[PDB]
């Protein structure tokens, strides 16, 4: 299907997975002599995180900008995402109700809980729903499948009742995922390029498309 | 820039050797030259495919591209070398 | 089935969930040989116990300094009594290992030879230092009150409330060296500070934790 | 069978339509286990007629004393006469005392249902208590229970849980405007685009902390917000 | 095919065999009956060959091998660094460099051994070293202890990874004989990559922070005073002001116009009369052009697509 | 565990402890003692 298919790809890439277009140049997928993190369960259910925390992302890096234009919100916020306070050097914003170490803090032990219950779950399918964890186990009993864990809450409104609708949401998730971790190297790419933010390089880019592009930015 | 010597060089350079593996007039991923300097079939191991009518894949492309570069790079440095 | 220390994870084979506190944590495998094991077992409950004492003599002593009752800080109450009373450091501290050294000894060689210490050999004592279990020593000068001798599962949640809260005990006292190592002040006028800005007072802007911050 | 919370979502086993309010509605399945639906329900139930009777004590006031702002009632020097800077100390001993009496009672009855149902003093007085969290008798003083009691459950837990989230809001609301629920709405009507969450919200009208009688209570708002 | 396969959970992680000395040998493994026994076993620990008739069981032992020496190597950089950071006169040889001599070792007092802590000069007393770190250092454009003890940290952090990629390519993913005997690719990856990419990277490295620091050092600006290499890294007029070429940014580069970056990329040869060491715009010139020519070098052998030659 | 202590109870390793343990005792002695030419 897309550009890069080969016969060699098109071994183990039969489109029963969400996304497979035929591209594995590089012959990643082959189930062959796979181990370690090189391993189909692994390497798409990857692909699926990196696509979900990349859409989360795309949004949450032009929502401030798009927002404070519209005046959404008072300028004070409004900030450019590289000077949220993820890279100080870039700028940082010195109104949270605490600093960033502390408020980081708070992450590590929410990500470590968030994290390591996801990946017992992907080593030991259905674990999570047996410990006690303050009657919450009885949401993360989850599926065979670690990417699509669904139950009560993370399939809170049960949509994808029959598996053709399921395969297609699938279908929809990975291509928006994939349309959202390249714009977020867009983003990192032309925060570099321009030290601008990704809403103000589009508004330039419509203000004069040729005296505003990468080959003009070189300069 | 566009139109300059230095952009007319690196276009026409690419697109000679884009055009060259095109039409049989150089090495490709699946016409290899023998020791004779000929041009026979070669056998890829990804075997990438292509629609295109003489199976000219992007590997292709990518492989001109870079010689392509390299010869307008050659030849632009080089003639400012020779003051040309 | 029974709660771990990781959920999914499976409880270590050497933790069968027997002994109180089990939670299926050795990651080291330090305890896979039994005999071992018991040894470790009556350490954590000796090193618990002091734990807990610790934990609440600086407690209560932290509350009479922090109130006007003149209690010296714990990492300065070893100067005040000695000075303050005129106490000799080398008798006090020679009287403590003479004491300490005969119940360690006798602790000691009931573990090495259980119910060996029960002989008379000891003023002619004989069931008070016979010994119920590994760590747990009832007779009626230890227990003299009989919790251990009445009620056996009134027993078994003593136990495990004993060890979780030696273990909370410990985890105090590194607390209370690791805070007064980096803040130079009480575990109390740690708490008070704390309380006041908890955004802006802790440990990620102690100066000392997190270097890079 | 019954209605649900959303279109195609299929209820949960346990929620069956057996608790009047059932919309099979538990996203997180903190009632998987029946031990836990049985104190969460009571828990509900408290919070429900709690949240009923604040509700209608803001509203009330502000329509008798509407110079009077609910937040800042607790103050003592904002007391009716004759409790006006009356001894908090002495008036907390009170609500202590004869809270923790009812409260371990109701709460007896759900540890042993039927256990503390009779006077413990002038025996032959008992209170039905047909269902657990429902006492009845000298409670349903009227015999508004002789009746359609499931029907009336309802009402009873949907009346709760829209008292439950109103009052909320008055919170919320008097954090970011500093008015009461009644005041709040005079103002948007005032300029509906002038006055909103959209302007309020970013703010925490709320002081840090008040001196009561010599006491210094910390106070804080729902969100960090200007304060 | 040239692909990835490996073998799972091949060898079991236990220390059953820590306490079988000669498991590895058919002869040893029956225990020493005489002393030539201790003296076989520590001679024939690391020679697979003899220990197994099986290529591809070689070939983990040595990859995984391997991992080990380059761990070890880490080990003893770090220290380096670390030495460098907590027992050394740097610092004060940065500020006198023609008079001052380079210590990174200093000892105990001990048996009266502290003569050996001799007066190197910069108010520090230690072993004169002779490895040219401190130069080495220098050149980098290194003028922090902090900067030594970081790639101290670093090296370690570096060392524990070699260590992991040991046991795990031995004991969890042990490559198979027909990943080893892709030699094209190797040869492709290891010009290419290793050397090519390492070559540019470095360039990258002199570009932004050795040229910039050692040009101030030579002009006489006190190490304090410098600017911070992420000063240089992030700010553009600074590297103006010291090469005017910066200025233009990569636009130079991207339209062949490279003379403009005459002023970094020099062909000077002979010696800085400063320092008396080479020019570092000629070296990272150098360094450029090696990248260069090595990834051209890392196209060259046929991998998974027609194009390429066959050893 | 076991096995890790037997080869903790190597010649090679318990020469390294023993050793590391001798000498330790004679580097401290001549430290708290320095220079002890006669008894
Ligand atoms: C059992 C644990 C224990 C710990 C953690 C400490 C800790 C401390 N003692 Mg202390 N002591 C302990 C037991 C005992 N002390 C004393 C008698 C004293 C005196 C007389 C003094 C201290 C002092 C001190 C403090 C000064 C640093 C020092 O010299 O530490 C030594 C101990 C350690 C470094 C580690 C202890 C074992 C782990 C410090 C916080 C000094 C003080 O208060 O300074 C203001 C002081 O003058 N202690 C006795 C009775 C003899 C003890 C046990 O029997
Ligand atoms: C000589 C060094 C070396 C070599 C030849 C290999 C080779 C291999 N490794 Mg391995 N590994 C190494 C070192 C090495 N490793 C080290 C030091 C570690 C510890 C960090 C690991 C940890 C490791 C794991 C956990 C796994 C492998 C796997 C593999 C196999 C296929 C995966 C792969 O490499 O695809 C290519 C690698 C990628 C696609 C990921 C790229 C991610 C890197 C870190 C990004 C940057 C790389 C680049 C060198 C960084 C330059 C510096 C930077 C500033 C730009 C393969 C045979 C996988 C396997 O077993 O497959 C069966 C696998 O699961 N390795
Ligand atoms: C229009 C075609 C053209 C022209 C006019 C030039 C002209 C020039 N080239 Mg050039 N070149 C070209 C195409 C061209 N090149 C192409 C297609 C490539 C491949 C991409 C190269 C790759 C190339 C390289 C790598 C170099 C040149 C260099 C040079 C300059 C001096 C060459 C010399 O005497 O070396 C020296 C003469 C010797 C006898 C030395 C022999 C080499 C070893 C050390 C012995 C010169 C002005 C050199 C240069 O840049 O000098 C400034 C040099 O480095 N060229
Ligand atoms: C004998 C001199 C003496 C003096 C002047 C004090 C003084 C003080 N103690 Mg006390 N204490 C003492 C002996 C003494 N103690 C002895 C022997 C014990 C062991 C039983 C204790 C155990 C103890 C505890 C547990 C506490 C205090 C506390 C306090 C402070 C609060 C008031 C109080 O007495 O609490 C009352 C506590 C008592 C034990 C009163 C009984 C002590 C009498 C005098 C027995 C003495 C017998 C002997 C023959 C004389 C106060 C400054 C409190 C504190 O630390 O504040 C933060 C606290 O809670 N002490
Ligand atoms: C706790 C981790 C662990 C454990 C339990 C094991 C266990 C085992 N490994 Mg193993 N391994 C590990 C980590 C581990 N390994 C790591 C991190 C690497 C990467 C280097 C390897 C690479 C490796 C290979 C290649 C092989 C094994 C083998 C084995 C098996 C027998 C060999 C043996 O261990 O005897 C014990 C051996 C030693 C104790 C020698 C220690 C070697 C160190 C690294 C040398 C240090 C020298 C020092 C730096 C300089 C000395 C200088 C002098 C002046 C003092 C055995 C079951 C062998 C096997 O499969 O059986 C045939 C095998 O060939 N391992
Ligand atoms: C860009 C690709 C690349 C790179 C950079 C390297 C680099 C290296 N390889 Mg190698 N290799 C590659 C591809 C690559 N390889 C491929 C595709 C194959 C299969 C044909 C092999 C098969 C192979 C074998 C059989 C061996 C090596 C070995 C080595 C090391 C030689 C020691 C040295 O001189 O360097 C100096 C050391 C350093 C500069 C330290 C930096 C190394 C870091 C980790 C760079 C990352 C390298 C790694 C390939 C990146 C992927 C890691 C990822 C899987 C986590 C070296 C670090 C030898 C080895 O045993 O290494 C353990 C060795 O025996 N490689
Ligand atoms: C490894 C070699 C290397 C590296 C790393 C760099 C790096 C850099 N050079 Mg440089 N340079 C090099 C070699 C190198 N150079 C060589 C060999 C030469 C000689 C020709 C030069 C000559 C040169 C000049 C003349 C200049 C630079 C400049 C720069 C800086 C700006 C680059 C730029 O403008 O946009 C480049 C575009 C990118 C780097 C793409 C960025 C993509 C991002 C990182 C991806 C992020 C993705 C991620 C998902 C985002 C999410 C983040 C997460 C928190 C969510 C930059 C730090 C300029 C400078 O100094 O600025 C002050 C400049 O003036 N260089
Ligand atoms: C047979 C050879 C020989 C002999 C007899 C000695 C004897 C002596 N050496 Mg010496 N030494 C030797 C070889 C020898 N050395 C060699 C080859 C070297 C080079 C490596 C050294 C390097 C050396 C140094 C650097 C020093 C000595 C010192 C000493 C003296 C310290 C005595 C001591 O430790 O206090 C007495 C110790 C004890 C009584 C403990 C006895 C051991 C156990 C614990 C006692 C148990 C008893 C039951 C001592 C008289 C020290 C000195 O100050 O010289 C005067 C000192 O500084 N030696
Ligand atoms: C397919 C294939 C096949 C063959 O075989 C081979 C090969 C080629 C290799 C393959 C692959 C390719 C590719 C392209 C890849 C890519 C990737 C990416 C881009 C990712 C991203 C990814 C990305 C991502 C995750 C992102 C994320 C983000 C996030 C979460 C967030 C962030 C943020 C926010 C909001 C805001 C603030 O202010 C800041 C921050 C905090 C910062
Ligand atoms: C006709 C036709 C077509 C078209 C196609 C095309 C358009 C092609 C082309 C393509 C292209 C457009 C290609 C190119 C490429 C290029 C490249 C790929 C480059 C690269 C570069 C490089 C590689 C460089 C290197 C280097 C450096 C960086 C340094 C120094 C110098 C050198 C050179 C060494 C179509 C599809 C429509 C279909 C129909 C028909
Ligand atoms: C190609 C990918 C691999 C190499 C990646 C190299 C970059 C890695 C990320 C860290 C560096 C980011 O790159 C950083 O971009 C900003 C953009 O304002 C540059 O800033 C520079 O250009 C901007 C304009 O764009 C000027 O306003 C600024 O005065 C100048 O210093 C920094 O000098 C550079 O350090």
């Amino acid at each position: 299907l897309y550009v890069g298919a080969s016969q060699s790809s098109l071994a183990y890439l039969d489109g029963s997975l969400p996304g497979d277009f035929g591209f594995d140049p590089l012959g990643l997928l082959d189930p062959v002599n796979s181990g370690g993190f090189i391993e189909p369960k692994w390497l798409q259910y990857s692909e699926v995180i990196h696509a979900r925390w990349a859409m989360l992302g795309a949004a949450g890096c032009i929502a401030p900008e798009v927002l404070g234009a519209a005046g959404l919100i008072p300028d004070a916020t409004n900030i450019k995402w590289f000077e949220s306070g993820v890279i100080p050097p870039a700028g940082s914003y010195n109104g949270y109700w605490a600093d960033p170490y502390t408020i980081f803090f708070v992450e590590i032990v929410a990500m470590q809980f968030a994290e390591l219950r996801r990946l017992q779950d992907f080593r030991y399918p259905g674990s999570m729903g047996q410990q006690y964890f303050l009657g919450l186990e009885a949401i993360f009993k989850g599926s065979g499948d670690a990417a699509y864990p669904g139950g009560p809450f993370f399939n809170l409104f049960n949509l994808g009742k029959t598996e053709a609708a399921m395969k297609e949401l699938k279908l929809k998730e990975i291509k928006n995922g994939r349309l959202a971790m390249l714009a977020m190297l867009g983003y990192g790419a032309q925060a570099v390029m321009t030290g601008k933010g990704p809403f103000q390089n589009l508004v330039e880019h419509l203000a004069d498309p040729v005296n505003n592009n990468i080959l003009t930015n070189f300069a | 820039f566009i139109g300059s010597s230095t952009n007319l060089i690196m276009v026409a350079s690419t697109t000679a050797t884009l055009a060259a593996a095109r039409f049989g007039l150089a090495p490709t991923v699946k016409k290899n030259t023998t020791a004779g300097l000929k041009l026979v079939d070669s056998k890829n191991s990804a075997g990438v495919i292509s629609n295109d009518p003489a199976g000219f894949t992007i590997v292709d492309v990518l492989a001109m591209g870079a010689a392509g570069h390299g010869l307008g790079v050659g030849i632009v440095l080089g003639l400012k070398g020779i003051g040309a | 089935v029974r709660p771990v220390w990781f959920p999914g994870n499976p409880p270590p084979a050497h933790l069968d969930g027997s002994l109180a506190g089990d939670y299926g944590f050795d990651p080291l495998f330090l305890g896979q040989e039994p005999q071992t094991l018991k040894w470790y077992v009556q350490a954590e409950l000796v090193h618990g116990r002091f734990a807990m004492l610790g934990a609440a003599g600086i407690i209560l002593t932290s509350i009479g300094a922090k109130v006007g009752l003149g209690f010296p800080e714990w990492y300065d109450a070893g100067k005040v009594v000695v000075e303050k009373n005129n106490i000799d450091f080398p008798t006090l501290m020679v009287i403590q290992f003479y004491l300490m050294g005969w119940a360690e000894t006798k602790r000691w060689y009931d573990f090495k030879n259980p119910g060996s210490q029960a002989d008379g050999s000891f003023l002619g004592f004989t069931e008070e230092f016979k010994g119920l279990e590994n760590g747990y020593p009832g007779g009626r000068f230890f227990d003299p009150m009989g919790l251990s001798r009445g009620d056996a599962a009134k027993y078994q949640e003593y136990k495990q409330k004993e060890v979780k809260n030696g273990r909370l005990a410990m985890i105090a006292c590194l607390g209370f060296a690791a805070q007064y190592a980096a803040t130079g002040k009480g575990p109390l006028d740690n708490l008070a500070d704390h309380l006041a800005d908890p955004n802006h007072v802790n440990f990620a802007t102690n100066g000392v934790s997190i270097p890079i911050a | 069978d019954r209605k649900l919370w959303a279109p195609g979502v299929v209820a949960p086993e346990y929620l069956k339509g057996d608790l009047a309010g059932d919309y099979g509605w538990d996203p997180l399945g903190l009632g998987a286990d029946p031990t836990a639906l049985k104190w969460y329900r009571q828990s509900e139930l408290q919070h429900a007629r709690w949240a009923m009777l604040g509700v209608a004590g803001v509203l009330v006031q502000e329509i008798v004393k509407p110079d009077v702002y609910f937040y800042e009632a607790g103050l003592p020097q904002n007391l009716p006469e004759p409790f006006t800077n009356i001894n908090m100390g002495g008036l907390l001993a009170w609500e202590f005392i004869l809270m923790h009496w009812v409260e371990v009672r109701r709460w007896q009855d759900y540890k042993n249902f039927g256990s503390v149902n009779e006077d413990p003093i002038f025996k032959g007085n008992k209170v039905p208590n047909p269902e657990m969290g429902y006492p009845g008798g000298i409670f349903d003083p009227f015999g508004f229970s002789k009746g359609n009691l499931k029907e009336l459950q309802t009402k009873e837990i949907k009346n709760g849980r829209l008292a439950m989230i109103a009052y909320m809001a008055f919170i919320l609301q008097a954090q970011a405007t500093g008015k009461g629920p009644l005041a709040a709405l005079s103002a948007h009507l005032s300029n509906p685009f002038g006055n909103n969450i959209l302007k309020n919200i970013g703010t925490c009208t709320v002081p840090h902390s008040v001196d009561v009688q010599g006491l210094t209570i910390p106070l804080t708002c729902l969100w960090p917000g200007s304060q | 095919k040239v692909k990835i396969a490996v073998d799972r959970n091949p060898v079991e992680t236990s220390f059953e065999k820590w306490a079988k000395p000669g498991h590895f040998s058919r002869t040893l493994s029956k225990g020493p009956n005489t002393t030539t026994w201790i003296w076989n076993l520590h001679a024939d620990a690391h020679d697979f060959d003899s220990h197994t008739s099986d290529l591809e069981e070689i070939s983990r032992k040595v990859f995984s091998a391997h991992f080990g020496q380059l761990g070890i190597i880490f080990i003893w950089l770090s220290g380096m660094y670390f030495h460098g950071a907590r027992f050394s006169n740097y610092e004060a040889w940065l500020s006198d460099p023609t008079h001052i001599k380079p210590s990174a070792q200093v000892v105990w007092p001990i048996v009266g051994q502290e003569i050996l802590n001799g007066d190197v000069g910069g108010g520090f007393q230690g072993i004169q070293i002779t490895s040219g770190f401190f130069q080495l250092w220098r050149a980098s454009g290194i003028t922090s202890e902090l900067q030594l003890y970081t790639t101290a940290i670093g090296g370690l952090v570096m060392a524990a990874a070699m260590f992991f990629a040991g046991w795990f390519h031995y004991h969890k993913a042990a490559p198979k004989l027909e990943w080893f005997q892709n030699v094209e690719s190797m040869l492709n990856h290891h010009l290419g990559g290793l050397l090519g990419l390492g070559s540019l990277a470095w360039a990258g490295h002199q570009i932004h922070v050795s040229l910039p620091v050692n040009k101030l050092l030579d002009a006489g600006v006190d190490p304090k005073e410098i600017p911070l290499p992420h000063d240089l890294l992030l700010n553009r007029a600074i590297m103006a002001d010291l090469y005017p070429s910066f200025a233009k940014g990569i636009a130079p580069f991207f339209t062949l116009n490279w003379s403009e970056y005459s002023d970094f990329l020099t062909f000077k040869g002979g010696l800085n009369p400063v320092t008396g060491g080479l020019w570092l715009s000629d070296t990272a010139h150098h360094h450029v052009a090696i990248a260069v020519l090595f990834l051209v070098a890392g196209h060259m052998y046929r991998t998974n697509w027609g194009i390429g030659h066959s050893m | 565990m076991k096995d890790f202590t037997t080869y903790l109870s190597t010649a090679p390793v318990i020469a390294t402890i023993w050793f590391t343990f001798t000498a330790g005792l004679l580097i401290e002695i001549n430290r708290y003692f320095p220079d002890p030419l006669v008894f």
